[PDB]
């Protein structure tokens, strides 16, 4: 996919040659918030499934008309609710795994390219998911450099579903 | 194009699974030996010419025929191309060290890179064997003790060889 | 392209033969029941997104594993991708009534759809149960008595069932 | 070929989506010919044979060089007329062809393209052709409507030929 | 593109040795009848419409089913693109008469020829019977004692037959 | 490769047609000067793996540091020098091909493209050559017009080392 190790391969490829200094530097910054990275991961990979039924619910309460109005892409129906618990995880799951490549990779080409064009047709509203992804955001309570990296995925999962 | 990273993300994605803790301990561990392995990469980097050029003279002296009048590398079009195509090999393999998995590698370059030259009335095994050339100079700069913090980078240089051998495997 | 005329003027000119007198009368034919073929091709056209998006629903329904982690339509990219294809089924069996031929959808669409389809690791049956779904919801809405003259629209019906078993049978 | 409804297929399709009401209206329009148009067929399909031996020698009257000149690719001798009647013969059956379609797809593809690069180099002239061809249009004595359509495209065979 | 210089250049140079005397000669050879073979390079240019047209006509009356409705070459885009066809094997037999060497026709021309030809439901057997008649005529004017000086070029005759027969024979 | 004949074909070829007069009377001018350029050829054929060796030494007497200097690409040993005199020759062979071809083909593709990439590369200097070549030049002892088309391609080769 797209890790910052292979955006540099990427550039050097393209002019047939090998790794300039600024691509060097850049890419001996990116070993140096891999722990960091590592750890936020870690944090997810545990209480993770969890942070997933507690959006669950809050989004519930911003949207009540999505627990009840009879769904046919709603979560009315208890088994609907089951997937939207479910929902929630693969968002978290697919962040957990940027803090890990250290990029947008994972999110770009798991859950970003093609999004809209089938939410808006299933009848899926982004509204639901933003807000249920805030909740894990605040909530998480991560120190503050593994809270950093695991943040910093979150938002930018939020801004492409805005 | 993948990378260490990117490669155990995807296979975890498969199974649809949050990375297990050993997985990131697995990590941990590349990110340990970071500093040693930009190290390879950038000694390979520098001495880049010098590698190619001595691993195509020990191989001209090794199958002299093959660069002579009626060789499948006769004519200067030919030979630069041939010196060329060595320091492609190197190249791609340094990406692969700086990535950690050899992906690149694979479809960038050797992807259908055996085809090619057999249809093209080109050796193969003398390819091999002058990856197996430039593989020994490369392993010799990359562990000189001299210039640099002492140290064990032995797993970087097990992990150096087998790329060389993926590659000349490819041709063979 | 060939459309339903074109294709008899085609048949006529291999023996170089001016259209015979039933062949004029069987297109007369085709020429009678033109409002109802197009009520047909309109209906589907309106009815387009609600058709594809339930063919979906209730094909994952069907095989769930397909859709979750690990599945071959896994990922929005795919998700969306499946959808795209189905409407393209979908479009092409429209074309194919409003011309009363099927070669715009064998050419410019079913061509080469069962090797793609292969060579890209779609389960392919699952598609043919998604036409099959497609195409129940299809005839339901072109065949609903309510807001159309009353007539008998048959035969129309039964040649818009053989565009979809056609697209079917072509991936499976 | 190319008939009206392909035309509006090829439309839609450059451009991914289903009809534009223009282009429907525009094919409803189609069906509202067909029948004045397969009526003109019709009359080709019975009294067109003739029509081509009747061009056939109106056509020596206005080329008397035709029948008589050495004829390396002229009717001089009797075996060249014989293919000067089926030459009158294939547009006739080509243009009856077009009432059929609706449009100039046969005459397009069955003998338009491709037609001076052929003529002018087998030494056959397209003036010979043109001539014998407005004989049949004022001859056949077809009705109105059925005539309208008829006329249509043997005016469009004569411009090309032009 | 190679020609009747260049190819024996070609040769000595898979052996690295410096061009024989006897080869020299050979060529020697060439450069004397040189004369000659532009006469005839020429002719067939000047003829060129005439040679083609008529061979086409000799083949319409030999097999005329092939040109009527039905046949693989009714309508004028394909009559015309027939004629197209055989005025290019002229044109290619020309070019190799000029040169000495086959090469250009080979390669610029029938090439993949036959497959073309082929998967095209085109006769092939009837283009080679085509490229026949073509070459009669070619020989009875290229070989014409009026208008120029009179001499032997019965060698030049014997490499032309040569060409239009491996013609037809890469598509027969 | 490249010869008159042949670059005439190819200008004929990408517009379609027979040659034009221009490139026929260019062609007739080539077999006016063949037999001078064959008489080139045999006079390489003979005498020139001779002018090899005496090159060999010119350039030694230029250039002492190629043979004393410890030589990774010198010609220091006894074994380099050999190689010093294949060197040569390959250019004289290639040199007289092109006498007879009546063009710069030859040394186009043999040894022309692609030679700076490499000499600059394996470390050869072109002043080595270039030199070497300038001395076959005068000593060849070539008549007048046996000399003339041989000396021209000559400066040729010398035009793409410098
Ligand atoms: C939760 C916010 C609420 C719930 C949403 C809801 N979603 C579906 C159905 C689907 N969910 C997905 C999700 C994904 N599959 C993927 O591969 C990815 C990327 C990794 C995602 C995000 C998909 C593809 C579907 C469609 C197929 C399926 O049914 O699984 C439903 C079911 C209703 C339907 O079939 O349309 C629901 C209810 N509903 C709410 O009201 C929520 C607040
Ligand atoms: C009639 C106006 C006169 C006659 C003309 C003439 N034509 C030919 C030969 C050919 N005619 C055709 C016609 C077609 N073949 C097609 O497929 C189509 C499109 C459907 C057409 C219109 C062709 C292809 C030929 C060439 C092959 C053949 O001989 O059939 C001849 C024969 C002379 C010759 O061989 O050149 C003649 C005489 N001659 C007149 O003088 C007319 C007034
Ligand atoms: C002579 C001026 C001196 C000598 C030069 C030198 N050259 C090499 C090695 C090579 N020479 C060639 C030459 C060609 N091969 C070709 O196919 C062509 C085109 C037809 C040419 C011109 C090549 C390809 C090589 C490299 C492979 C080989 O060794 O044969 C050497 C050997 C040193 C080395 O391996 O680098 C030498 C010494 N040296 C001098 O000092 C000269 C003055
Ligand atoms: C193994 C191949 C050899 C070896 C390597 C080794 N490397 C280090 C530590 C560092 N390597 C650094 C690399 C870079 N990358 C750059 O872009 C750059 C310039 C800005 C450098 C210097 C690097 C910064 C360090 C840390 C500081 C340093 O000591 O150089 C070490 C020490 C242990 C460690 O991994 O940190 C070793 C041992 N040692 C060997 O014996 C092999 C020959
Ligand atoms: C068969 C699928 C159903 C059915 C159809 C039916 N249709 C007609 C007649 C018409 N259909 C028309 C279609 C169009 N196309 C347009 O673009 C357009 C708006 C400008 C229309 C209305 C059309 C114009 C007619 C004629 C007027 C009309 O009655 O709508 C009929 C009647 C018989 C006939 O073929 O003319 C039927 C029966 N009837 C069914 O029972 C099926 C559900
Ligand atoms: C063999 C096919 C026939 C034949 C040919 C023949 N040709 C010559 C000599 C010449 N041919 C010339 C050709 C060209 N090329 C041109 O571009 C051009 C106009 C500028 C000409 C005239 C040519 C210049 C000559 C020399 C002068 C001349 O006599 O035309 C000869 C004579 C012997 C020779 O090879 O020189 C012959 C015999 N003779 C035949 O019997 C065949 C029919
Ligand atoms: C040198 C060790 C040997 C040798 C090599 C040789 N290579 C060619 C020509 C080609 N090499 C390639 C390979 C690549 N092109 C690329 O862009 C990449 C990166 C993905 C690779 C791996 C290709 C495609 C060609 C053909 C096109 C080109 O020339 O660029 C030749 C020339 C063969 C010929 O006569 O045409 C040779 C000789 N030859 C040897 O003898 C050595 C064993
Ligand atoms: C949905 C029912 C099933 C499914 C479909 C699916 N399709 C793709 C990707 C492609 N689909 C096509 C087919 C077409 N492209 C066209 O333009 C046309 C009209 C002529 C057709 C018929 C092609 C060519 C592709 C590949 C290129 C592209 O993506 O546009 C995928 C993605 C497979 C992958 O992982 O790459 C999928 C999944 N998948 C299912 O599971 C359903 C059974
Ligand atoms: C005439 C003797 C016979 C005949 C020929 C015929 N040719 C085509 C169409 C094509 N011909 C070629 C061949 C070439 N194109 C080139 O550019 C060159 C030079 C390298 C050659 C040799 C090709 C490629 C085609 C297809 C593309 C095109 O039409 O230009 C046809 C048409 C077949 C059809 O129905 O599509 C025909 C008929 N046909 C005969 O019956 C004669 C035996």
């Amino acid at each position: 996919m797209k890790t910052p190790l292979t955006e540099a391969i990427a550039a050097a490829d393209l002019r047939g040659s090998y790794l300039s200094n600024t691509e060097l530097q850049a890419v001996f910054g990116r070993f140096n918030r891999a722990r960091a990275g590592l750890e936020a991961a870690r944090a997810f990979a545990n209480n993770g499934k969890k942070w997933a039924e507690a959006a669950a619910n809050h989004v519930y309460q911003k949207f009540p008309y999505t627990t009840q109005m009879q769904g046919p892409q709603y979560a009315s129906t208890p088994e609907g609710k089951a997937k939207c618990v479910r929902d929630i995880d693969h968002y978290l799951r697919t962040i957990s795994y940027c803090c890990v490549v250290g990029g947008t990779g994972p999110l770009d080409d798991y859950v970003v390219a093609g999004l809209k064009e089938f939410n808006s047709a299933l009848g899926l509203s982004p509204s639901w998911y933003i807000a249920a992804l805030e909740f894990v955001r605040d909530n998480h309570g991560l120190t503050g450099d593994v809270a950093g990296e695991a943040n910093t995925y979150i938002n930018y999962a939020i801004n492409a579903l805005s | 194009m993948l990378d260490a990273f990117s490669r155990v993300v995807e296979q975890a994605d498969k199974k649809g699974a949050y990375l297990s803790n050993d997985e990131i301990n697995a990590l941990q561990a590349i990110v340990a030996d970071s500093n040693k392995r930009l190290d390879v990469v950038n000694r390979l980097t520098s001495n880049a010419s010098s590698i190619v050029a001595n691993a195509y003279r020990a191989l001209v002296a090794e199958r002299p025929q093959v660069f002579n009048p009626g060789g499948p590398c006769f004519h200067h079009r030919n030979q630069a191309a041939c010196i060329r195509d060595l320091g492609f090999i190197l190249r791609y393999v340094t990406y692969s060290v700086l990535a950690g998995d050899t992906s690149v590698m694979d479809d960038r370059c050797l992807n259908g890179l055996r085809e090619t030259y057999q249809a093209l009335g080109t050796p193969g095994d003398a390819v091999a064997s002058g990856i197996k050339k430039m593989k020994e100079a490369a392993l010799k700069i990359a562990n000189d003790p001299n210039g640099i913090t002492k140290g064990d980078c032995s797993q970087l240089m097990s992990e150096l060889a087998s790329y060389f051998d993926r590659a000349a495997a490819a041709v063979a």
